């Protein structure tokens, strides 16, 4: 397997820098030019540059050439791409990229697991987390996750073994802060006899939450 | 730059039935004869993945299924059948000359029959009421089509703002839509009133009572 693994969520300061990286695996890492590419939520792909670890020649869009370093060690197979004078328009999802064929025009065969980087001042915030219980055949539960920063955080149903029957929504922005939800739909026989508990960890607070939902009243 | 400009922006596909996504490039993306372009794939929260390479080799794994044509600066790529789990976006990109382009992409949404949604209320939780906040959560769960109206009244009269809405992306597999609305109140205002309704559109509607 190739493997392009990048680093995880970066919340960082506006004008100041942050580095990111990509450790290839399943190949020989010099042998293949390394690009970089920018998703801004969750539209546009934007093409950076690129390095070529083998040698170490590099290029890059007009575009970026104030704004983005491309470097690698070769001895830990690692890219890595710094981004300077931070502003809000460089929060997006930052992805390295594999160059496949055989020449400069080369079309990208592998993708990177994906970098978010968030720009702000705002503070790191654990979240609250409420079980929703009820006010037929079906019944159906949720979990209220609010009041965090930045994204992301996890949810499961009964650590994951109740993954069937859930919606989990996407997170929304309230006063500078996240509030997601999660659905989960049971058959009537099943709860509450058998006990169903909302986990959520939010690792940017290293905090970890299990609710469980009792009926009410 | 080299724009790529594609067609149309969504588009939307009866299971079974034939997809086409254009990418027109502003100049020729060939040389030697080649055509230098490229798509992808892109599932909600997932890094792209490779399907069609110079115009149209199909990509070692992705299902025969997908194909692309063209040259010089129109291009398109087919599906056929299209199937449940092909919703995503779909862009396409040249390499011809530096800077590399993509297109701004393609959602592909499935059509399928109209559904009704499930719809579940929730007064605040008695943790968050103890912490001076009161948020109500309505769930409308599998329905179709996503362009649904939710409102809610308080005392049967209607409320905005304070009211925030969250929407799934298409599932992979039943082709339908969820979303929850939240009606956020202070624990103050809340509890001044006992009547809550969330409305879906004749609306599917659920209530309670603040005392009941
Ligand atoms: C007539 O010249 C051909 C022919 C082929 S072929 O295998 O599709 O016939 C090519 C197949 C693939 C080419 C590739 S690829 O492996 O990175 O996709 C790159 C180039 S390039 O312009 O030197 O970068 C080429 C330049 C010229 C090329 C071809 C490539
Ligand atoms: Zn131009
Ligand atoms: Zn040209
Ligand atoms: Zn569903
Ligand atoms: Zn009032
Ligand atoms: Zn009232
Ligand atoms: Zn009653």
């Amino acid at each position: 397997e190739v493997q392009l693994q990048q680093s995880g969520p970066e919340l960082v300061k506006p004008g100041t820098s942050v580095k990111m990286s990509c450790k290839a695996s399943g190949y020989t890492f010099t042998d293949y030019y390394m690009h970089w590419v920018k998703q801004s939520h969750g539209k546009s792909l934007e093409w950076i540059g690129y390095i070529y670890p083998n040698n170490g020649g590099n290029g890059y869009n007009q575009k970026f050439k104030g704004k983005a370093t491309l470097t690698v060690d070769k001895s830990s197979s690692t890219a890595y791409m710094e981004l300077r004078s931070l502003t809000s328009e460089d929060s997006a999802v930052y992805y390295c990229a594999r160059r496949g064929g055989y020449g400069s025009r080369g079309y990208f065969d592998v993708w990177g697991t994906g970098t978010t980087v968030t720009v702000s001042s705002a503070k790191t915030t654990a979240p609250s987390v409420y079980p929703l219980a009820p006010v037929g055949s079906s019944v159906t539960l949720g979990c209220l996750v609010k009041g965090y920063f930045p994204e992301p955080v996890t949810l499961t149903w009964n650590s994951g073994s109740l993954s069937s029957g859930v919606h989990t929504f996407p997170a929304l922005l309230q006063s500078g802060l996240y509030t997601l939800s999660s659905s989960v739909t049971v058959t009537s026989n099943t709860w509450p006899s058998q006990t169903i508990t909302c986990n959520v960890a939010h690792p940017a607070s290293s905090t970890k939450v299990d609710k469980k939902i009792e009926p009410r009243g | 730059d080299i724009v790529l400009t594609q067609s149309p922006a969504s588009l939307a596909v009866s299971l079974g039935q034939r997809a086409t996504i254009s990418c027109r490039a502003s100049e020729s993306v060939d040389s030697y004869g080649i055509s230098f372009m490229h798509w992808y794939q892109q599932k909600p929260g997932q890094p792209p993945k490779l399907l069609i390479y110079r115009a149209s080799n199909l990509e070692s794994g992705i299902p025969a299924r997908f194909s692309g044509s063209g040259s010089r600066t129109d291009f398109t790529l087919t599906i056929i059948p299209v199937e449940a789990d092909d919703v995503a976006t779909y862009y396409c990109q040249q390499s011809n000359e530096d800077p590399r382009t993509f297109g701004g992409g393609t959602k592909l949404e499935i059509k399928r029959a109209d559904a009704a949604p499930t719809v579940s209320i929730f007064p605040p939780s008695s943790e968050q009421l103890t912490s001076g906040g009161a948020s109500v959560v309505c769930f409308l769960n599998n329905f179709y089509p996503k362009d649904i109206n939710v409102k809610w009244k308080i005392d049967g009269s209607e409320r905005q703002n304070g009211v925030l809405n969250s929407w799934t992306d298409q599932d992979s597999k039943d082709s339908t839509y969820s979303m929850s609305s939240t009606l956020t109140l202070t624990k103050d205002e809340y509890e001044r009133h006992n009547s809550y309704t969330c409305e879906a559109t004749s609306p599917i509607v659920k209530s309670f009572n603040r005392n009941e």
